[PDB]
């Protein structure tokens, strides 16, 4: 008699859990790192972006939380050599045991290098792409060298140059991540 | 500065000599004669499915029937283990939850994570509806573990290197436990609930006095970060699980390490650790997707639990010691017996 | 009479 | 070509059971794995049941002919075979359409392909296939039934081909962008998916076209004489389907190895 | 100077605490496991009748 | 207890050389990737070099490339840094830090100000 009332309550919860299952899978989670949660819509597609501003600079434990996130948005600015510090952080995230399936949308904002990078002295601008572009694309390729080294096709890096249209870039890049994930599963890619 | 570093190193040598003086025979030499436990073979009796995302923590009730679990989809389900039925499902404000606790009374449930807040949820009420009662906002880093003493008091360990004793009625820290240099990852209350041990990312475990509010003993032996800590039922020892793929047993009265639970085959870290009711068995959860049952006294491996396809995050044993519950990143709880 | 299937 | 090639009553039952067993495990792998409760694996499970019926229904029918009101039992088994065929072809299309939605509606997928709609679509397919099958067998002597079966197959072969080619062109567009950083696999998998379907099914529907177009032409009757051999190719399809669809996923192959 | 002085004040406090031999510490852990051995249903499996989970 | 001790620092003439040694105890040296990190007067902690478990995979910062050489002994649990042709902008407290977890490829929080598995540091001064 008491077990009948427990089934009735279990039925309400499972009916609610079915509605939450659709909202969770429909929503694309994003990690932004260079305590606030933001939910926005672009073309009626739900995005849930977490900022890690209220945490300590020791990341190795709380970073594991985002092993199922759609993409990490990695922001970098272009004294202490902050660019190499950013390369080391990218390399750690990329080769991490739990983040080795997660793609990274890279944003290079704020627009000598020879002193801090001696490989720039003999670098030449790519044909696909001025001392500004030589620098821009050098720093771009520096991040892409790490992403092509250990990837194994499971995850890719999507570089962009920041200075309004930044929201649309993250939308298009997320589409590519989902496409490439399925295309690889069906063995077409 | 250079003087106090010399004074600090001088005391560390005195503590090491005092620890080596009281050491005459190892735990292995005493436990060489007593018969082995044999093969502890245990099977999944129940599989609790409902969580969408990976489960980060679970905790048993004191009735040894109801257990609560937390997942990163932002839900907090209280299960009935005997019947597999869900009793409550609580939507959380912050989806990133890392710890959940069940009050010994069974009236409240606590949970928190990256939000830096410990949320107390009243399960009773006159309405018969689950609502957040108090939100504790003091820690400047992510909440790693929380455990009730009674209905009004709760201890929390966070990633800001501090533990905090709270008064839930007024909702302000009564005592702050400072000492650790790394993120504090786990807590464990003594049976008497007058002391607790905490394992941090500085490869160190510290024994705290709850009443007075200062560290009594600091235990070292682990190489990497201590992820899980659990009190031996006697209250005179505790086991620590680290990223160096070893579990270690420490004695509070001896003030040193007793035993190490490691095999060459195991290279992954320990996420969770819990004793049996008698304490003869030590269960450790690994990130190779399976749990290993250790003979606490003899150090030999007793058996294995190989149910989960993903990382085993948590590991609980009932107060009557009948069952063991494992939560995993595959989004399933499994009851072993 | 079709041994198997139909429209044989 | 006056007489029709005789295939042993034993070559039908053997391919009937090797198929049957291979199809049940595929359902168990999807039933016993909650991680494989995505909309994708429900259409593969729909094909697994459809493929399982084709083998059993054709198998069950070779035993009744050997042992032996016969017209009734006969019209019932045919209705199960005909219903099994259309359900198999529809299930293959369903997998193709599902996949197309995961790439070209990547971010909208889970709003479109919900568990409720997947349930409705699969149920609505099977209902339309069973009603279609029964109706075709009742009016088998009628010519319109054959023309409808041909139109059904060639439209669903065209769509299945078109969907996979467009998915390949999108895969090739991605490989161009990945290669610019500091193709055959896609071609091979596509050739197998489309090739196996065409080689196994087309002969049967080519037979139907020759059964209507040229019943009396000497070059047609010689083709129509190998009707059994075309039925064996239809069962061969149901045997191969699990290998090229279900067992190609790591999670399902890991569960198959466990069981 | 602030972090250094705190470490010395702590180390000097836990430096002067009474320690019992590891032999006594081991015997007490061995005595507890032996006494409460029968009470443990994971160590020695209970009959399926008395087991709450599955019959 | 994990303990790292740096020695081999001091005052050197610009264009001179020094050899920093790092004595390790309380862990299996061979199981862990090792790093060198420096903190210049009135600056933040910046990574210098790292060396793999075996001693095969090696990397440096651009500033030290061709002038610094990281080498490790496993029989003796010591980490070396041979510093050649030093310039005044090298003047910093050099710390000996190991990655937090063994066997892992990734190396986190080695310049995280509060990192636990880092030595006391040794002073290097490049002046006339
Ligand atoms: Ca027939």
């Amino acid at each position: 008699n008491e077990e009948k009332a427990q089934r009735e309550a279990n039925k309400k919860i499972e009916k609610q859990l079915q509605k939450d299952k659709q909202v969770y899978r429909a929503t694309h989670r994003l990690l932004l790192l260079g305590i606030f949660e933001t939910k926005f819509q672009v073309d009626k597609v739900n995005f849930h972006m977490f900022d890690v501003g209220g945490q300590r600079d020791e990341r190795r434990k709380w970073i594991q939380c985002f092993n199922d996130v759609t993409a990490i948005i990695f922001v970098v600015a272009s004294q202490t050599n902050r660019l190499q510090e950013a390369l080391n952080l990218f390399k750690s995230i990329w080769n991490n045991r739990w983040l080795r399936t997660i793609s990274v949308i890279l944003f290079l904002n704020k627009q000598k290098i020879e002193d801090y990078f001696p490989e720039f002295a003999r670098y030449t601008t790519p044909e696909d792409a001025p001392r500004v572009t030589r620098a821009k694309y050098f720093i771009r390729d520096e991040f892409l060298r790490i992403s092509t080294a250990s990837g194994d096709g499971r995850h890719y890096c999507y570089p962009h140059f920041t200075c309004t249209e930044n929201i649309r870039r993250v939308f298009n890049d997320c589409r590519d991540i989902i496409q490439r994930m399925h295309l690889r599963q069906y063995e077409l890619l | 500065l250079d003087q106090l570093r010399q004074e600090a190193e001088q005391l560390k040598n005195q503590i090491r000599d005092a620890r080596k003086a009281c050491a005459d025979a190892t735990l292995s030499q005493i436990t060489n004669n007593i018969d082995p436990v044999g093969r502890i073979q245990m099977r999944t009796r129940r599989t609790l499915r409902g969580h969408l995302a990976k489960i980060y923590a679970m905790h048993w009730g004191t009735d040894s029937r109801l257990l609560v679990s937390a997942s990163q989809d932002g839900k907090l389900i209280i299960w009935d283990s005997y019947t597999t039925n869900k009793v409550h499902a609580i939507p959380l404000r912050s989806s990133w939850v890392m710890t959940c606790a069940y009050a010994p009374s069974g009236n409240y449930v606590a949970c928190g994570g990256l939000d830096n807040i410990c949320s107390i949820y009243n399960l009773k009420t006159r309405e018969g509806n689950v609502r957040v009662s108090r939100e504790l906002a003091g820690h400047t880093g992510y909440l790693s573990c929380c455990r009730f003493l009674d209905d009004n008091q709760i201890v929390t360990s966070s990633g800001d290197t501090t533990c905090a004793l709270w008064d839930i009625e007024t909702g302000q820290q009564t005592t702050t436990f400072t000492g650790h240099t790394g993120d504090v990852m786990s807590l464990s209350l003594a049976p008497d609930t007058r002391l607790f041990v905490s394992g941090a990312c500085d490869a160190s475990a510290k024994l705290w006095d709850v009443r007075e509010g200062m560290c009594r003993q600091t235990f070292t032996g682990h190489e990497s970060d201590i992820n899980a800590i659990c009190f031996f039922p006697n209250g005179n020892a505790f086991a620590t699980g680290s990223d160096d793929a070893t579990c270690r047993l420490f004695d509070l009265r001896a003030d040193q390490e007793l035993m190490t639970y490691s095999h060459d085959n195991i290279i992954c870290g320990i996420t969770s650790v819990s004793f049996s009711k008698s304490g003869r068995l030590l269960l450790a959860g690994y990130d190779d997707f399976n749990c290993n049952v250790w003979d606490a006294l003899k150090a030999d491996r007793a058996g294995v639990l190989a149910g989960h396809d993903n990382r085993v995050s948590c590991l609980g044993v009932t107060d009557d010691g009948m069952a063991v519950a494992t939560g995993s990143w595959d989004s399933f709880l499994k009851i072993w017996n | 009479r079709c041994x198997h299937x139909r429209w044989c | 070509c006056y007489e029709q090639l005789f295939v042993s009553p034993e070559v039908f039952v053997t391919l009937g059971v090797i198929s049957l067993l291979e199809n049940i495990l595929v359902i168990v792998a999807i039933a016993k794995n909650k991680n494989l409760h995505s909309p994708m694996y429900f259409f593969i499970c729909s094909l697994a049941v459809a493929d399982m019926l084709v083998s059993v229904s054709n198998g069950s029918e070779t035993i009744v002919i050997t042992l032996l009101f016969t017209v009734n039992i006969d019209n019932v088994i045919d209705s199960v075979i005909c219903s099994s065929l259309l359900a198999s072809i529809c299930s293959l299309l369903s997998i193709a359409v599902d996949r197309y939605f995961t790439i070209f509606y990547a971010l909208q997928y889970h709003n479109i392909m919900t568990v409720k709609r997947v349930g409705i679509i699969i149920s609505c397919i099977w209902a339309a296939c069973t009603v279609s099958g029964i109706l075709f067998i009742i009016y088998s002597d009628s010519s319109a039934v054959i023309i409808c079966l041909i139109t059904m197959f060639f439209t669903m072969l065209a769509l299945m081909a078109s969907l996979y080619v467009h998915m390949f062109l999108m895969a090739r567009l991605h490989i161009k962008r990945i290669a610019v950083l500091p193709n055959m696999k896609g071609a091979i998998t596509l050739t197998i998916l489309i090739g196996v379907f065409v080689v196994c099914w087309a002969p049967f529907f080519l037979h139907l076209i020759f059964y209507i177009s040229c019943p009396q032409n000497p070059y047609c009757v010689c083709f129509m004489s190998h009707f059994n051999l075309y039925l064996i190719l239809i069962m061969c399809n149901s045997i191969i389907d699990p290998l090229i669809y279900a067992l190609r996923s790591q999670e399902l192959r890991k569960t198959f190895k466990e069981i | 100077i602030a972090q250094a002085r705190k470490l010395v004040e702590q180390l000097k406090m836990e430096a002067n605490i009474d320690r019992i031999k590891v032999s006594k510490a081991a015997a007490d852990l061995m005595a507890y496991c032996e006494a409460h051995a029968k009470e443990d249903p994971l160590l020695t499996p209970v009959p399926a009748s008395e087991n709450p989970f599955r019959e | 207890q994990v303990q790292l001790q740096e020695s081999g620092g001091g005052l050197v003439q610009p264009g001179g050389s020094l050899r920093l040694s790092c004595a390790a105890s309380g862990f299996t040296f061979s199981n862990y990737k090792m790093n060198w990190v420096r903190q210049a007067p009135g600056k933040g902690l910046e990574w210098v070099s790292d060396i793999s478990q075996s001693g095969a995979s090696i990397s440096y910062t651009g500033s030290v490339k061709g002038r610094f050489t990281i080498s490790r002994d496993n029989a003796k649990n010591t980490l070396y840094l041979q510093m050649n042709s030093l310039k005044p902008e090298d003047t910093a407290v050099y710390y000996c830090a190991r990655c937090p977890a063994p066997f892992t490829r990734d190396c986190f929080d080695v310049t995280s100000t509060t990192y636990a598995y880092r030595g006391q540091g040794t002073q290097v001064t490049v002046s006339s």
